[PDB]
């Protein structure tokens, strides 16, 4: 069909979306459904049980807040479903999702029975023309202009690290782990609460998230910021109360390289990258550590760059050269290379039309995905 | 004979690991005049002791055994019996006791039992010795495994601003076998030996136990972490290489649209 | 045929393998924290060990 | 929390305790005439006897169905209207963050202790709860003492009278020395 495929970005954070070709994404909304917890009295009151992006933002008070997607996996369907018919809805792109084909840009290492159940959606709910399903790392090198590199895509809900060759991602060399963004701000209320400042509504939590977002640093010297007194940095409420931060700006954001704070067996993210690299073949090894590749929301800490090369330095071999590189625009990487691979001609091959979809089944996408 | 001694290690790196020591013996018993570098320098499993004085088992080190005779840590007694008197030092002996403690709780919270044995010996410069722990796999339980790691530290004690220099050496061996009905018997047998320097302030609220318990636990963590993933990752990797369950058919298909992709990425430029 | 299904089973097997002693038998000889889910903090340690024995006599 | 959330019951019901003096009647109240129904809707579409409690004053007031609809708030704080999970889901949900090997054993070893636990068939409703929020299979043994309320005290002159006691406090010069650390140290 002529029409432009669509680019879905199904973020456990932030959904973007847009069409290929599209420098930017359009339409970027928090991934969350947003249901009202007081009862309505009078007549003329907002009508809907249901508000999505900035209807939400706008009206947030009155919501309850229920994210469907932990981790990058869809907890809740009917919400998510719920979503993509907003995404299409006449206040997002405002098209017919019959007549534009799909490009999804999933997690790796990901269960085959969600790929398969997403499909039905897009196939017998939506009867889109055709979907294809694609690893977020491949397209964010993509995006970047480069075809070798080791790409570290630290998100909200899931943290990984995926070192490519030549545009090959290798299946052996994936590092994957549960613990992202979204825990360092559970971990952040946890410790606000010891200081004396609650926030048990789901509502106060996404207060929380803006606090760690306005004001938060990665110490280079984690030793030495925890025992030295640290300055009470003030921080501003919605309503106009004051809450003094203090210590917690610097101890929260720490979970990324120490995850038995939180109390999780899993490796540190500093880890995760050169293991990952480690893996891989000798004579890739040396072209992986000069290519590194930083992405996702969480990397987005003030000072991170600084104190994750010092980390890589000391776990990396002797003598090995340690160039991490960071695109300005981290949090678009994964759309960019979508809109770049959904432009091409070779993605008419590569997609499982609808009808491909009924005679195989869920077979088609397993042959046909990379 | 030093390249017989060569040859003899080179060896040992390639025969399998539980036959070691029937192994060594047979190039000991050829080569018998490199005997005391064979013995010294080839790993071996950890022999296991039981002292009748405080009813306790100990692990069996080079540190503790004069001549013949090995000395129990927490009798403080040689066995056979000696009148040597070895000891270092009173303060030791308190040192060293207190240290195995420290570790006996250790091995509890995280292997669960098996035995740990602390051997302290002082130097002129600052005291050194050897950390061994041995966990062995439950007969009864289908899974079978033998854990065994030894931790040398050397500390050298500075004159002022109490900031010892900490050089631990840890060598782990380690066997796993599981006998799975749809895998038959499979054996996964292993070996990493790794070094580090650090320089910790040494108090009493910090004290040298402290400092020396954190290096330890951390040196276990690292090689825990690098061969289930580094080492046992690889492993995977050459099985799935040797055979495929995926016809190289239908890879090729897969293999001709990536390739077709690739040409036509470094075609638009 | 027999030998095709017989191999990947096999094969199959192993890898299943991999994926089980690193949450079993791996795991069981060496845990990655103790039951606490906490590293182990060697200065309570010195002293507790001490209050404990008694306090759960 | 409860004795608050009652009040609001009986201004509805027409008996006012506005002073701070009165709230302590009400808190009284509370604590004599309060039972927690195995079946709340069942109790709810009941027509209650209307049980007369005697003020010190000597009046008398009549309770009625104010009785077993307060206490519920600790199953439902949705009553209130904060957005927290129940007591008998604090308890399975905490066993459930807690590592596989020991889940067994905690579901085994149950301690009930405070003193909103003394409420008349706390442990019917309980169990009842946490059979629902708990796993299918498990055994749940919930130990309650007759002495809840003292269980804290009982235990500090337990571990007060332990050797050990002498090392684990912290001492007045100890204190002056280090200052807060002191406090810090030998707690943590
Ligand atoms: N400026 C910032 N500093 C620190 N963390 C940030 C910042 N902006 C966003 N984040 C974190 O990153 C998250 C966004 O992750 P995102 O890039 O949307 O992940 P995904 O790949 O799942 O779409 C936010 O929810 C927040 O936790």
């Amino acid at each position: 069909i002529a029409n432009q495929p669509v680019v879905i970005d199904n973020g456990s954070g932030v959904i973007k979306a847009g069409f290929a070709g599209d420098q930017i994404p359009k339409y970027c909304f928090p991934n969350y459904v947003g249901r009202p917890k007081h009862v309505r009295v009078m007549a003329g009151a907002l009508e809907g049980d249901i508000f999505i992006g900035p209807k939400a933002e706008e009206h947030r008070g009155l919501l309850s807040i229920r994210y469907p997607m932990e981790h990058g996996i869809v907890k809740d369907w009917n919400d998510m479903e719920r979503i993509w018919q907003y995404v299409y809805s006449k206040d997002q792109l405002q098209t017919f999702s019959e007549e534009h084909p799909v490009l999804l840009t999933e997690a790796p290492l990901n269960p085959r029975k969600n790929r398969e159940r997403a499909a039905e959606v897009f196939f017998e709910t939506f009867n889109v023309p055709a979907l294809f399903i694609s690893m977020q790392a491949v397209l964010s090198l993509y995006a970047t202009g480069r075809t070798t590199g080791v790409v570290l895509d630290s998100g909200d809900g899931v943290t990984h690290a995926v070192p490519i060759y030549e545009g090959f991602a290798m299946p052996h060399s994936i590092m994957r782990i549960d613990i992202a963004g979204r825990d360092v701000s559970r971990f952040l209320r946890l410790y606000l609460r010891k200081e004396g400042y609650d926030f048990h509504s789901s509502s106060e939590f996404e207060i929380v998230k803006a606090i760690k977002e306005r004001a938060c640093y990665l110490s280079i010297n984690p030793q030495k910021d925890e025992t030295l007194e640290t300055e009470k940095a003030q921080y501003y409420l919605p309503d106009g109360s004051t809450i003094e931060i203090g210590p917690s700006r610097f101890r929260a954001p720490e979970l990324l390289f120490r995850p038995d704070l939180i109390g999780e067996e899993s490796e540190g993210i500093h880890e995760v990258l050169v293991f990952a690299i480690q893996k891989s073949d000798m004579d890739l090894r040396r072209t992986l550590f000069s290519n590194i590749v930083l992405s996702g929301g969480s990397t987005l800490f003030k000072g991170f760059g600084d104190r994750l090369l010092s980390e890589v330095k000391k776990l990396a071999p002797k003598d090995v050269k340690i160039r991490i590189s960071a695109p300005q625009e981290r949090l678009y990487s994964t759309w960019i290379g979508g809109s770049i691979l959904a432009s091409l001609d070779t993605f008419k091959k590569m997609w499982v039309s609808k009808k491909e979809y009924e005679e195989d089944g869920a077979r088609s996408i397993h042959r046909k995905t990379f | 004979s030093d390249q017989q001694l060569d040859c003899a290690l080179d060896l040992m790196r390639r025969l399998p690991p539980q036959q070691i020591e029937k192994n060594l013996s047979d190039l000991i018993d050829l080569v018998p005049s490199l005997c005391e570098d064979l013995l010294s320098s080839v790993d071996q499993p950890l022999k296991i002791a039981r002292d009748k004085v405080v009813g306790k088992d100990y692990l069996l080190c080079d540190y503790n055994r004069d001549g013949d005779s090995y000395r129990s840590p927490w009798s403080n007694k040689y066995d056979p019996p000696l009148e040597d008197g070895a000891m270092p030092s009173a303060r030791l002996r308190k040192l060293e006791v207190e240290a195995n403690n420290a570790f006996d709780q250790y091995r509890d919270l995280y292997f669960e039992g098996g035995v740990s044995s602390v051997y302290l010996w002082d130097l002129d410069h600052g005291f050194a010795g050897v950390i061994l722990i041995k966990k062995a796999g439950d007969g009864s339980k289908k899974i079978k495994g033998c854990w065994d790691s030894i931790h040398v530290v050397e500390v050298q004690e500075k004159s002022s601003g109490r900031t010892a220099h900490y050089k631990l050496t840890s060598t782990v061996m380690l066997w796993l076998q599981t006998n799975k009905s749809g895998s038959g018997t499979m054996n996964l047998g292993g070996s990493l030996t790794r070094q580090m320097e650090k320089d910790e302030t040494v108090s009493d609220c910090s004290p040298h136990i402290a400092n020396i318990g954190r290096l330890v636990e951390d040196m276990e963590n690292k090689i825990r972490s690098t061969l289930n993933e580094i080492y046992f990752g690889k492993t995977k990797d050459i099985v799935n290489g040797l055979r495929s369950v995926q016809t190289f058919a239908d890879k090729s298909k897969q293999e001709a649209l990536k390739n077709d992709l690739v040409e036509a990425l470094k075609r638009k430029q | 045929k027999i030998i095709e299904n017989a191999e990947n089973e096999y094969q199959t097997a192993i890898s299943e393998n991999y994926q089980t002693m690193s949450d079993t038998t791996f795991k069981a000889l060496r845990r990655q924290l103790p039951v606490t889910r906490t590293k182990i903090d060697w200065n309570k340690i010195l002293s507790y060990k001490i209050g404990k024995e008694m306090q759960n006599a």
